[PDB]
């Protein structure tokens, strides 16, 4: 829906049918702390979420 | 001669005081008892008090 | 004594004991199980969990 002065949306449409494409953004893991720091070497290998 | 670094990293944060499940510390007895009521009814108006 | 054939579940017992739904109910014929010394007054002191 809209008023007929502009085209800025008063509510939005959503119904059942729409798909629902969810956009997940992750913290990257090559800057955390992990106080232990033995499992890995920082110059020779990088690391990856799964 | 010392100076400032700034930079941005992910650190452990303050631990919080954690749940525990209930067969940590409740022990189990021997003694099992049975409690059953008689029957409940119940008759009224289907729509409208 | 162990049990009577019928021992059936004791009581329905009724949920809303007032209204035009139901008959009448609720110890209209008083079988004694009660005390005999009902008819004679007393001063009751109730000390069921005092102990």
């Amino acid at each position: 829906i809209k008023k007929p002065n502009n085209n800025k949306i008063l509510v939005p449409k959503v119904s059942g049918l729409q798909y629902r494409v969810f956009r997940i953004h992750l913290p990257d893991p090559n800057k955390f702390g992990f106080p232990d720091t033995s499992f890995y070497n920082p110059d020779t290998q990088r690391l990856v979420w799964a | 001669l010392w100076l400032p670094s700034e930079a941005t990293v992910y650190l452990p944060p303050v631990p919080v005081s954690k749940v525990v499940s209930t067969d940590e510390y409740v022990a189990r007895t021997n003694i099992y008892y049975h409690a059953g009521t008689s029957r409940l009814l119940a008759v009224g108006h289907p729509y409208f008090p | 004594g162990l049990q009577p054939p019928p021992g059936g579940t004791l009581e329905d017992t009724y949920r809303f004991v007032t209204s035009q739904a139901i008959a009448c109910q609720k110890h209209t014929p008083p079988a004694p199980k009660e005390d005999p010394l009902k008819k004679y007054t007393f001063w009751e002191v109730n000390l069921k969990e005092k102990f």
